[PDB]
């Protein structure tokens, strides 16, 4: 069975929420090219009254150490339109390293009020 | 020959039946595919005869806990033999329900392509 897709694309961050791969389908999502996005910081993009929140999901989502953290905010499309995103966010390090642990996000528009 | 962390692993996304639904463009140089070629394809495709009953058994692991490391396991190269991968595997939950959505899978290898 056909059945509606949500909406969603995938990003990589580093620890303070800048951008360092943006998954294509940011496009269909929220009108940006990847290369608009990589660089800045998800919190530039976020609504002002949803900011602390999504701050405050970066530190928390480091303190997992791996598991999945689940927020929903308002992200500010490329047509200046606040979209209602759902963010599911969990950090990586490869295992055989010690590399700094980096966030990898699936961020899906969701209905919400 | 030898090869930096970033360019060892590569992010893919299935639907809740392992059915590719994104890959990122990192595997063409570990294992020759484009991300284009598998989009709607079974993850089982890809698994090594040898593996592919261990495979389904961690997928089950991985829907009952929400999480799973895999075994080490073998991805069928695109031209012939195969790399040794380990993958984390990470269900994407709707809150509001406890409803799965996709699978997230952070694949690393562990191996050149081997006959
Ligand atoms: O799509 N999956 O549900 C999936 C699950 C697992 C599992 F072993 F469950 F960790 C490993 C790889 C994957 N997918 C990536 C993959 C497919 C074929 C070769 O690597």
């Amino acid at each position: 069975l056909n059945v509606c897709q949500p909406t969603r694309f995938i990003s990589r961050h580093n620890i303070e929420g800048i951008f360092t791969f943006v998954d294509h389908r940011c496009v269909a999502t929220v009108g940006y090219q990847p290369q608009e996005l990589l660089g800045k910081n998800i919190v530039e993009f976020c609504h002002p009254e949803d900011q602390q929140l999504l701050r405050d999901s970066f530190q928390q989502v480091v303190k997992l150490k791996g598991q999945v953290l689940s927020v929903m905010f308002r992200f500010r499309s490329k047509n200046q339109e606040w979209l209602w995103m759902r963010t599911s966010s969990f950090t990586f390090q490869n295992p055989y390293s010690d590399e700094i642990e980096y966030i990898i996000c699936t961020n899906t528009n969701v209905k919400n009020s | 020959e030898f090869k930096g962390l970033d360019s060892k692993t590569f992010l893919s996304e299935h639907s809740m039946d392992m059915k590719f639904t994104y890959c990122d463009d990192r595997i063409t140089e570990l294992i020759g595919y484009h991300p284009e070629e598998l989009l709607g394809r079974s993850a089982y495709e890809f698994y090594h005869a040898l593996d592919s009953e261990n495979m389904t058994k961690s997928h089950q692991n991985l829907c009952t806990k929400g999480q799973v490391v895999s075994g080490q396991y073998r991805m069928l190269a695109k031209h012939g033999g195969y790399v040794w991968l380990e993958t984390q595997g990470t269900v994407i939950y709707n809150p509001r329900n406890l409803q799965p959505q996709c699978i997230m899978c952070v694949n690393y290898v562990l191996s050149e392509i081997e006959k």
